[PDB]
């Protein structure tokens, strides 16, 4: 399980 | 380029249609053409640029990871897995090179909003980081330092010019901490950055903005998730 | 073409890797190169060809439908929606033309398995049907008749050479009934074909094959769903 | 709601 980066939105 | 005869406003309009149609390669081409008109991008337009290229490179990273894992398990018989991994890798590097060239040639400036300056330097750190995920040799050191330098410059500005709940500041710190943990092999730096960012947003929670608070609270939850994973 | 220097077996291998990586445009290019070697495709290889191009054209149809719906609601102010819909439409037609050219130049033959002959004629009917979804003028009549003729020839063979539970026979009849309902404006033909196909598979249910029965029962459920929608 | 055609599998 990798780290979570900023997701897409809007 | 291929978009040179289209009006800027039509390119923006078509980028929005392409987003609706989930045609992210088109939408990135439209936004690249918009950037090449040489005017600044608004917040809404930076979001379009960001969504398009993140979708494109995200699919490439996902593909590259599948192939790389197959390649590593087959190293425990022909050239095909490596050649095809190299193919996807080259395409991914080309997209990152395209984004980084746009940032350097058009978007990163001394003037403008803190929002814009931080966002583009964050973008530069991210796409160097994506290049670093697939780099190996003398390139890999050059790329890792380039990512760090861009993240660090974005951090300096965001801490001086932005409230600690600002979603660009938060997303930057989230991505920098991911850089520390996954790329730079500096776990402790990543927990400490992520914890400092979460705690400082929480201490000044009253600075949440009513047009972006949902984005802020999403990133602080993602900071918490990474901290739980890393501890 | 671009795949001409690669060995057939490497192209198949890379099509399978591209499927795993969800790189369906690559996987279609690899399978097009495999077809152009001029040997017949096995069942497993026909599945690879089918999955690749269906994924590619499926994304194009989905995009085209989004844009077409926006275009129709805006007809109730600039040229941008139409131009971009026309763009996606042209790309979709190009993929259908590519598939149909491969069928005509390489794959559709008098010899071979009932399975292969029915599957390729089914494929031809499908990609003519996708062309007909976006056609309008004198082309539209030509295309609709071409789809029907290919479906009907596939139906004739499947009814003579194949058990009524065979998944290719079932999928063909399902797709032909969709053609009747959505393209040819012949609802009654579609219910009657779908009901006859379901009931006849059910009457000879003992002909299910142990290597494909899950596929058969999936298509008979989809026949039932369409019948419930249409009644 | 459109009709359902043969899906991808395998
Ligand atoms: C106003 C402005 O410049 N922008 C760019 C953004 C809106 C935000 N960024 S981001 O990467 O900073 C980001 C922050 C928070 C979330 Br939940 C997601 C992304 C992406 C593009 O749009
Ligand atoms: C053995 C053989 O020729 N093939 C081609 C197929 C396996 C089946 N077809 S299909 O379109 O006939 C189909 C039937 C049933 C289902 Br659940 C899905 C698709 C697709 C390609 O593979
Ligand atoms: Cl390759
Ligand atoms: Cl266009
Ligand atoms: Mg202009
Ligand atoms: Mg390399
Ligand atoms: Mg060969
Ligand atoms: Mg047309």
């Amino acid at each position: 399980q990798r780290s979570t980066s900023t997701p897409n939105v809007h | 380029g291929a978009m040179g005869s289209m009006e800027r406003a039509s390119l923006i309009q078509k980028a929005k249609l392409a987003e609706q149609a989930e045609r992210y390669e088109d939408m990135a081409a439209f936004m690249k053409g918009a950037v090449e008109k040489g005017e600044e991008l608004s917040c809404e337009e930076r979001n379009l640029l960001s969504v398009a290229y993140k979708n494109v490179v995200g699919g490439q990273r996902a593909a590259w990871r599948v192939l790389s894992s197959i390649e590593q398990k087959s190293n425990e018989k022909g050239p095909e897995v490596r050649e095809y991994r190299e193919k996807v890798e080259t395409e991914l590097q080309g997209v990152c090179d395209t984004v980084l060239g746009l940032l350097d040639s058009h978007l990163i400036k001394e003037a403008g909003d803190a929002e814009s300056r931080v966002f583009y330097l964050k973008m530069k750190g991210d796409y160097y980081r994506y290049l670093a995920e697939v780099a190996t040799g003398d390139d890999k050191k050059r790329i890792i330092d380039s990512a760090r330098s861009a993240y660090q410059e974005a951090m300096d500005i965001s801490k001086k010019e932005m409230p600690p709940t600002n979603p660009i500041r938060l997303g930057l710190a989230l991505n920098f901490s991911v850089f520390h943990y996954e790329i730079a092999n500096s776990p402790e730096e990543a927990i400490s950055l992520a914890k400092t960012t979460f705690d400082e947003a929480m201490a000044d929670l009253h600075t949440l903005s009513e047009d972006s608070y949902k984005d802020s609270t999403l990133i602080m939850q993602l900071l918490r998730d990474n901290l739980t994973l890393w501890t």
